[PDB]
RNA sequence: AAACUCCAGUUGACACAAAAUAGACUACGAAAGUGGCUUUAACAUAUCUGAACACACAAUAGCUAAGACCCAAACUGGGAUUAGAUACCCCACUAUGCUUAGCCCUAAACCUCAACAGUUAAAUCAACAAAACUGCUCGCCAGAACACUACGAGCCACAGCUUAAAACUCAAAGGACCUGGCGGUGCUUCAUAUCCCUCUAGAGGAGCCUGUUCUGUAAUCGAUAAACCCCGAUCAACCUCACCACCUCUUGCUCAGCCUAUAUACCGCCAUCUUCAGCAAACCCUGAUGAAGGCUACAAAGUAAGCGCAAGUACCCACGUAAAGACGUUAGGUCAAGGUGUAGCCCAUGAGGUGGCAAGAAAUGGGCUACAUUUUCUACCCCAGAAAACUACGAUAGCCCUUAUGAAACUUAAGGGUCGAAGGUGGAUUUAGCAGUAAACUGAGAGUAGAGUGCUUAGUUGAACAGGGCCCUGAAGCGCGUACACACCGCCCGUCACCCUCCUCAAGUAUACUUCAAAGG
């Protein structure tokens, strides 16, 4: 079973009231919509997943509660026309719960294709045939030239060697398609020697696949998570009520700087990790920001309980960003 | 010049302070046990002494202090 | 931002802290060190050398104890930046820097030059540093690494200091210098249809033509980043043809043949930098006759020749455009122009006949025609009349029918009829052009029996802008650094529960081995 992440932090963070309404753009297994919905039994609640098995969960659902839940089906950038049909254009939405991530039931069900460790279709996919065109993770590596799919590895990875990860890949689809989760592990181990299959860690200090960061970066390019957070944060934005707090939860560190980079007016184009130093020396050259529309409720991202993480280590990583709309 | 020979000097010695911190507890029950040791190896040297010189116990108001003690 | 707001400014009072200017001086001291003022004491030796340990000292940091505390400040807390943590920045504050009394005994404690005496003549001298040496004495050294380590010993030192190995391992390690490459290297000047902006017309969107890719097919090949992609082809209905299927021939059009493999064996002919100016010899001289270097015009070691540039020539000039453009670079292209080395086939990988493929789910390059009013049609070749949005502009496409060529045409070309579509001037990006050029328009030629919206070429009308900069692109000159040389996509260092070799420590525990009498009553 998997606890939803830091429900606790957000429910006191959103603070759930009669008289509000709120949206979820990540529905996926419902614990966290299901937790708000148990703090105040009067509360209006929207969901919203990519995952039509997701959306089916929220269907069965609703029947728990009729209307205080009402579930809607697509990704974030469909979210505004979904919701704008429904005629909420203003929305007045009190807060927007921005889960980000594979939901744990996607990645528990091998048929998914999410997890290397088991054996299923390379799918990769959140989507569930919803688009029965959309290219699957089996696709985008037996396409894409090196450069191409180093780039996604290298960029949506942070994959050190993304040119020796990418020519294995390359190889390999010459010789037979790369159509299951194990055969894409094996030939990412194939570029390293046989040692190197576990010999990179986690922040946690546990053992992980050499392959942690390909699975990954093709889960992100193949959902196109990174750009449509930026358009799913937008549209929250534009639907959300002034004085409503949002929260959002980033699991990696490319969504967690779009969040970070989003609730505080930063441009989305400045250079990464940019210490003190740099970022006198980059002024210095010019010599020769705007106001933020977000109060942020905790100035300093949150993080799972040590506790809490051992019992539930996929969400070591979830980084807790609260804001109010100005 | 280059510094390639103080490089190896400088690398070596960290290691060495670094190897000293993690074990400076276990090194300082064997000093202790060495120091023990030295203590017992002194008092026979002495005892030798006068037993080779015909006495059988020590030489009268004799006591053999502890030379190697932090006190 | 936090912090402060008994804050900030003026004025006055006020240190156990630190000592502008002088100091551009180069003094004192054994060294370490010593630069505010005064006073006291005071800076060993009438031959030199003489210690890891004796004797006495010894920056900074640090320890112990007691004080001082302006300011600084490891650490720590807060703020900020950060995906986040630490650091870099900000604020506060501590050990500490100070005093006293004890310790500790280290430094790139380095002029990296041992003390003393002497010499400037010899050879000046591997190199660099810092001109080269002699006598004499003490200290020290003998491949790298292990190793400022282990053990032993000493020490007020207890995560310490001093002295300081061996085993296993390697064929180097190392010093100086030169060249090259490279620098998130300095400065400087640059590109002239160009790196960017600026000027004009385009491409990228539509249809069509055509190449390529992919897919398809029983059914070629080659080119394929710049430097492939209307390229070998100034050209495929048969032929061409090298492909596929079937059938046929065997000293075969040839004193056979092979479009069989290898362009990474080659000649031949070329692409490319080149929209370059350098390349290769023969000598001479400098550096001690080292790797190397060789210019100053009021000239200081370079020079007599070759190739390229240049000149000259072609076109309408001496301008411009052609042509030319070395060596070298990409084992660049071509064995399928032809020839040919090597290897292979010889009833077949050779030769001949018949028929056939040569398509489009698509993607992409180049071109053509358009989207119209500076336009469309007609007359005319510039003083006109109409057209001008669902019967307009717009297909060189589709369909149908004729004609031309051919033995052969749903297929190729031309013409007519019908049809009247997308397109409404095109995001990122990108091409070309400095003048009779771009842009627009018109003709001719090569090659075919015929066949391109392709190519080659003649002519007509005929512009705009040409300045300002150096992030990116690349260039040059003068520098600097370099542990790279496979040349930064380099190299090395640390790290890790894989591995073998060797060594050390060590709890208790036995195990042998050595010692006594080398004595006493
Ligand atoms: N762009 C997108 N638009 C909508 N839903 C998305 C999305 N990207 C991811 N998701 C979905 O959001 C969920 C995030 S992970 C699951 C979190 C959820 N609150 C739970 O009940 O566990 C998944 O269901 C995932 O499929
Ligand atoms: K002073
Ligand atoms: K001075
Ligand atoms: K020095
Ligand atoms: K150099
Ligand atoms: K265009
Ligand atoms: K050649
Ligand atoms: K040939
Ligand atoms: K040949
Ligand atoms: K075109
Ligand atoms: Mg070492
Ligand atoms: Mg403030
Ligand atoms: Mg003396
Ligand atoms: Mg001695
Ligand atoms: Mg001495
Ligand atoms: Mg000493
Ligand atoms: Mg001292
Ligand atoms: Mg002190
Ligand atoms: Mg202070
Ligand atoms: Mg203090
Ligand atoms: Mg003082
Ligand atoms: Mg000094
Ligand atoms: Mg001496
Ligand atoms: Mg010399
Ligand atoms: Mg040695
Ligand atoms: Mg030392
Ligand atoms: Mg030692
Ligand atoms: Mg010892
Ligand atoms: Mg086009
Ligand atoms: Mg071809
Ligand atoms: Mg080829
Ligand atoms: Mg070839
Ligand atoms: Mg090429
Ligand atoms: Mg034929
Ligand atoms: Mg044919
Ligand atoms: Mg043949
Ligand atoms: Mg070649
Ligand atoms: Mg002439
Ligand atoms: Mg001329
Ligand atoms: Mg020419
Ligand atoms: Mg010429
Ligand atoms: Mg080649
Ligand atoms: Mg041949
Ligand atoms: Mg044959
Ligand atoms: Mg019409
Ligand atoms: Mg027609
Ligand atoms: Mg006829």
């Amino acid at each position: 079973l998997h606890i939803p992440v830091m429900v606790d932090e957000v429910v006191h963070c959103l603070s759930p009231q009669k008289g509000q309404i709120f949206l979820d753009m990540t529905f996926g297994s419902g614990g966290h919509t299901k937790a708000i919905l148990q703090k105040e039994s009067d509360i209006v609640l929207y969901a919203l997943d990519r995952d039509p098995t997701a959306y089916a969960l929220a269907e069965h659902l609703s029947e728990l509660y009729p209307k205080q839940i009402r579930a809607m089906l697509g990704q974030f950038s469909q979210a505004e026309a979904l919701l704008m049909k429904a005629g909420v254009q203003p929305g007045t939405f009190d807060g927007v719960l921005m889960d980000l991530g594979c939901s744990s039931m996607q990645l528990d069900t091998p048929e998914r294709g999410f997890s290397l460790r088991k054996d299923g279709p390379l799918d990769m996919r959140m989507d569930g045939g919803r688009y029965p065109d959309m290219p699957t993770a089996a696709d985008v590596v037996n396409a894409l030239d090196q450069q191409a799919l180093a780039s996604i590895l290298r960029t949506y990875g942070e994959e050190k060697h993304a040119k020796k990860i990418a020519s294995a890949i390359v190889q390999a689809r010459s010789i037979y398609p790369i159509t299951r989760t194990q055969q894409l592990a094996s030939i990412v181990a194939g570029a390293f020697p046989p040692s190197a299959i576990y010999t990179r860690k986690d922040l946690l200090q546990r053992s992980t696949h050499i392959a942690t960061k390909t699975f990954q970066a093709l889960r992100i390019f193949v959902n196109n998570e990174l750009n449509e957070l930026y358009t799913g944060l937008k549209t929250a934005q534009k639907f959300l009520r002034p004085g409503g707090r949002l929260v959002a939860l980033s699991f990696h560190s490319l969504e967690d700087r779009i969040v970070k980079r989003f609730l505080l007016g930063i441009s989305m184009t400045e250079r990464f990790n940019l210490s003190v130093r740099q970022q006198v020396m980059k002024t210095s050259q010019l010599g020769s920001r705007a106001p933020l529309m977000w109060e942020l409720i905790h100035k300093k991202v949150l993080s799972p309980q040590d506790q809490d993480v051992q019992d539930n280590p996929r969400g070591r990583s979830a980084k807790l960003r609260a804001a109010i709309k100005l | 010049k280059n510094v390639l020979k103080i490089r190896r000097r400088k690398m070596n010695h960290h290691k060495y302070r670094k190897l000293v911190k993690k074990t400076r507890f276990l090194r300082r029950k064997v000093q202790e046990g060495r120091l023990r040791r030295k203590q017992i190896k002194f008092e026979k040297d002495l005892r030798r002494i006068w037993l080779k010189a015909g006495l059988k116990e020590a030489p009268e108001g004799w006591q053999t202090p502890k030379i190697y003690l932090r006190g």
